[PDB]
């Protein structure tokens, strides 16, 4: 039973060039636990905390990777996320709308 | 607090 | 709702190496608190929430020696259940296990539980009369025998009625201001233009808790959620919730349209619209 990452970039509050906020990727709905994520800025890897490997009642694990950051006009940000079940990584660029 | 048993599967 | 202590445990083989990892998070509702992972520098349970961090280090001596018995034992586990469906000795595989107890009004148990996975994919339970087994398959029914001949339910039930609801009331109490107070949603409407034909309406629900929410789209009091756009409740990273709804109203239409928000955080339900 494998199943793949589903993923939600965003940040914690709603962004506003020059002011401080937090940029997250959500990773859950997979199985099994072995996953690589990394967060993006303008394509290259930062330095990043997560939560703890939790799971759900369909027993599906989620996690949440997030660093400090500050958004301006200029900058592009995304995650990148890499699992048994991808062909590929999956990367996901920010969308401050969504 | 953690329940305190250890029974093999 | 009914508040409930919980804790989630995951053993994955490493045969690769000739060992396992265990990882232990403590939940009480969806506020995480405590955690351990047997692959951390000399590994201890740590804290994971502001209110627990004032616990004395018999406290954590406790929680910890139990996880490195617990971890330890999972080690021969994964090997048992890999025997039991004759699998390889190659691949990585998981267990996984909840178990918990709800406060109910009189500060009893309201109900206890545990559950048990092998590879994603129910394994064995016990029944909400704490007192027997229900098992999936073959090899659950080995070890649901097993737990009959030792009488596991009943150090289970013993706990679950006791020592669970009793530290869960503590829980409640030490991070009372944030576990049993409910947080309302920062709420509001953003517009995004698609085509000629298309306007996109967001309404926005920041910073909650508890995880619980409605948010609807109406049209002149007519539901919209057939083809309203509705995303998974997400973690702020404060141990908060977001969630947003959207849906492409056509470009004059935006005051015809209304986002109804409920949490319990709010007095009165909320009806936004655009400005």
């Amino acid at each position: 039973v494998a199943r793949p990452p589903k993923v939600q970039v965003y940040s914690r509050h709603p962004a506003e060039n020059g002011k401080p906020n937090y940029l997250n990727c959500y990773v859950s709905g997979f199985h099994p636990p072995q996953i690589e994520i990394d967060l993006l800025k303008n394509g290259e890897k930062m330095n990043a905390e997560q939560s703890d490997l939790s799971f759900s009642k369909d027993w599906s694990f989620y996690l949440l990777v997030h660093t400090e950051f500050t958004p301006n006009a200029v900058d592009q940000y995304s995650c990148r996320v890499k699992h048994v079940t991808l062909d590929k990584p999956k990367i996901v660029k920010w969308d401050r709308d969504h | 607090a953690l329940l305190r048993t250890a029974t093999y599967y | 709702g009914p508040h409930s202590l919980s804790y989630s445990y995951t053993a994955v083989s490493r045969p690769d190496r000739g060992d396992s990892r265990f990882f232990i998070v403590g939940y009480v509702d969806d506020t995480q608190f405590v955690r351990f992972d047997s692959d951390a520098p000399n590994a201890k349970m740590e804290p994971r929430a502001q209110w627990i961090q004032q616990e004395g280090q018999e406290y954590w001596d406790r929680e910890t020696q139990i996880s490195k018995e617990t971890a330890q034992n999972y080690r021969v586990d994964l090997n048992t259940l890999r025997g039991y469906y004759n699998q390889s000795e190659a691949g990585s595989r998981t267990i996984q296990r909840v178990y918990g107890c709800y406060l109910g009004p009189d500060g009893l148990l309201l109900r206890g539980y545990r559950q048990d996975a092998y590879d994603g994919a129910d394994y064995i339970a016990l029944n909400e009369d704490l007192r027997s087994w229900t098992a999936a398959d073959m090899a659950a029914q080995i070890t649901k025998r097993k737990w009959e001949v030792v009488n596991e339910a009943e150090g289970e039930r013993s706990y679950l009625q006791g020592r669970c609801v009793e530290w869960l009331q503590k829980y409640l109490v030490m991070g009372k201001d944030t576990l049993q107070r409910a947080e309302p949603p920062k709420t509001h409407v953003t517009r995004h233009p698609s085509s000629d034909l298309g306007v996109t309406l967001r309404c926005w629900a920041l910073g909650f808790y508890p995880k619980e929410i409605s948010l609807s789209w109406q049209r002149e009091g007519q539901d919209q959620s057939q083809d309203m756009e509705l995303v998974e409740t997400r973690p702020s990273g404060d141990g908060t919730f977001q969630k947003w709804a959207a849906l492409v109203v056509p470009p004059g239409e935006e005051q015809s349209y209304t986002c109804h928000v409920q949490h319990e955080g709010l007095q009165e339900p909320l009806t936004l619209r655009w400005d």
